[PDB]
């Protein structure tokens, strides 16, 4: 199984946030650490994406675009998986040094979003999602959000997305019920990512008033790319009608 | 240019 071999081989390892767990929880400390974690994970997501089967078939502009649109969903989905495998979804396992209990969910001012992420984590358990299903689903998330007006070479993207869908189907191969379930789960990531994009955009704009630090790439992406999503110029590709 | 710089740096 060449395709699964590759997904297993390229899967990123552990990423720490650099959070100081000796200091009391505060909104500014928790969010600054999540932002730094995003910056660190972005590096891993780029290295991973560039090594995916067929990724280099895309126009280079589109390679960069899909990463910059899909990172939130990719990272949330992976975090939900870590939470499921590490703490049975009892907490949000952002990183080994940044685990959210209910108190942190509250103090982050992101409780509603955290609730939804924890629900996503629980779904991995409720659906008995396999590691191989997780890997295929996560790869497909990279190819699940594009400009309404299309990419630089839409044809190459369409073909690549088609093949990742096929790879997910073959790993499934009850099969119809399963595929329906997994595509529903995939769709569910996108509204969660949208809420997080709105939250982080609003936070960036007022960051100087709440002492929240945004690293360089996060600040750029959140001000340059994320607004395309929030303004409706870039939209998720849903399997099912919402 | 920060993301692009990362992307090209591998
Ligand atoms: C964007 C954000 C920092 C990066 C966070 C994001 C929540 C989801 C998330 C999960 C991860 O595992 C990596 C960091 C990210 C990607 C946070 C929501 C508000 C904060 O500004």
């Amino acid at each position: 199984p060449i395709f699964l071999n590759v997904l297993e081989a390229i899967e990123p390892g552990v990423v720490c946030a650099g959070h100081d767990n000796n200091q009391p929880d505060s909104f500014a400390a928790l969010l600054s650490s999540l932002n730094e974690l995003g910056e660190r994970q972005l590096v891993h997501v780029v290295k991973w994406a560039k090594a995916l089967p067929g990724f280099r078939n895309l126009h280079v502009d589109d390679q960069m675009a899909v990463i910059q649109y899909s990172w939130m969903g990719l990272m949330v989905f992976a975090m939900g998986w870590r939470s499921f495998t590490n703490v049975n979804s009892r907490m949000l396992y952002f990183a080994p040094d940044l685990v959210f209990n209910e108190y942190r969910m509250h103090k982050s001012r992101m409780y509603s979003q955290c609730v939804r992420m924890r629900h996503l984590s629980q779904e991995f358990g409720w659906l008995q999602i396999t590691p191989q299903e997780f890997l295929c689903m996560k790869a497909l998330l990279l190819f699940s959000i594009i400009p309404v007006d299309g990419l630089k070479n839409q044809k190459f993207f369409d073909e690549l997305r088609m093949n990742y869908i096929k790879e997910l189907d073959r790993i499934i191969a009850s099969c119809s019920r399963r595929f329906y379930q997994l595509t529903k789960l995939l769709d569910s990531v996108q509204p969660i990512a949208r809420e997080l994009y709105q939250f982080t955009f609003d936070l960036l704009i007022k960051s100087h008033m709440v002492s929240v630090d945004f690293p360089e790439m996060m600040a750029e992406i959140i001000s340059v790319q994320v607004p395309k999503i929030l303004s409706g110029k870039v939209k998720p590709i849903y399997f099912h009608t919402q | 240019g920060a993301f692009q710089n990362l992307f090209q740096s591998v």
